[PDB]
């Protein structure tokens, strides 16, 4: 019963390709932060009383802490490099399809990568409109069920668009009542 | 084309 | 802010376990095998664009375990708190009867990484092409874990995931049929 856990997570942030470049080194013990290097502060800090001494002694390790305070360049700078070669601008179009559920249609955007999306309904709206939003399928592509409520209208026609930067040219789909 | 890791040091 | 890039290790005592991956805005790039000692990328083909010697990772866990029982001793043997998980069952693509799909179990927001999940079909156990993501970092320093049945609609067929982590009274078992 008695489980005891220790997480090193080494954060590197980027904003505006790499002019904007944020080191985190965080030290976790049992699930609390206790000492963390942030390159934005060039020191480590103690958040609890566990830290003191090991912020206190990793700051007086000199060599160290030249390490951790380069590491935006040899470690982030870098690391972001080889994902710019394939992961950072990896697109993947969405797979969109509609369908009454259990009136109320369920417009089902699935595979799209990377998050960021625009899905709308249209009587050719913003009320009856429900999403779950944004879900990780872990495989690197996200789903969402957008449904909105509906009145069977004779020939009246609801169209769902998805524009995802996958494909500038908008997905669309129709269903006729 | 590589990654690279930092590592920790230890505690006495 | 725009990207992140998060190298997260663990290690857990008394289970004596270590988790060495890598993420990216979310989704986990590769992950370390301690058993294979070998680079697991999340997709095949990112093999194809990169490479990690994996010893440097076996080096720094086992430099993360040394400081776990440093901070044992330090802390006085206070244990983890258990925080259970919430649970999802959801298909993979929209369901279309006789087509193969997969069904995702996601187990959010639990602490610590250790989980018993069993894929379960009509209450029978199965287990066929099951596979699961390694345990993904959040920024509260909780987990999250993806568990994958490789399936084919039927409308009469339920399937339910259950797990027993020891942070529940009870397991916890999401169904889900057509």
């Amino acid at each position: 019963p008695a489980h005891f856990l220790y997480q090193v997570k080494f954060e590197c942030q980027f904003s505006n390709g790499t002019e904007r470049v944020r080191y985190l080194h965080r030290s976790i013990y049992n699930g609390q932060e206790d000492v963390r290097f942030d390159s934005d502060v060039g020191e480590f800090r103690a958040l609890t009383e566990l830290g003191r001494p090991r912020a206190e002694y990793w700051n007086s390790q000199k060599d160290y802490l030249e390490d951790e305070r380069a590491s935006v360049d040899t470690y982030c700078r870098h690391n972001y490099g080889v994902l710019d070669g394939f992961l950072v601008h990896r697109q993947t179009a969405p797979t969109v399809t509609v369908f009454p559920a259990k009136n109320l249609l369920v417009c089902s955007v699935n595979g799209f990568y990377p998050g960021p999306i625009e899905v709308r309904w249209l009587r050719d709206e913003q009320a009856g409109v429900v999403s779950t939003g944004l879900i990780r399928n872990g495989d690197w592509t996200f789903q969402m069920l957008v449904m909105l409520e509906t009145v069977p209208r004779s020939g009246e026609v609801y169209t769902c668009h998805v524009q995802h930067p996958s494909s500038s040219s908008p997905v669309t789909v129709e269903w006729r009542a | 084309a590589s990654f690279i890791i930092r590592s920790m040091p230890q505690e006495t | 802010e725009d990207h992140v890039i998060i190298q997260a290790e663990f290690f857990m005592e008394p289970d004596l376990t270590g988790e060495f991956m890598f993420d990216f805005d979310g989704d986990e790039i590769f992950h370390v095998d301690m058993q294979k000692k070998e680079t697991v990328w999340r997709l095949e083909e990112f093999g194809k664009f990169a490479s990690f010697e994996a010893q440097g990772a076996l080096a720094n866990i086992a430099v993360d375990k040394a400081n776990l029982e440093t901070m044992m001793k330090r802390s006085n043997y206070t244990p983890n708190t258990n925080v259970p998980p919430e649970m999802t069952v959801f298909p993979n693509k929209a369901v279309e009867l006789g087509e193969p799909n997969i069904l995702i179990c996601f187990i959010d927001k639990f602490s610590p990484p250790v989980l018993n999940v069993t894929w379960l079909q009509n209450g029978k156990p199965v287990t066929t092409g099951v596979s699961e993501t390694v345990f993904l970092p959040r920024e509260d320093h909780l987990f999250r874990k993806f568990y994958y049945l490789p399936f084919l609609p039927s409308n009469e067929d339920v399937y339910d995931c259950k797990v027993e982590h020891w942070g529940l009274e009870e397991p916890l078992i999401k169904h889900w049929e057509f």
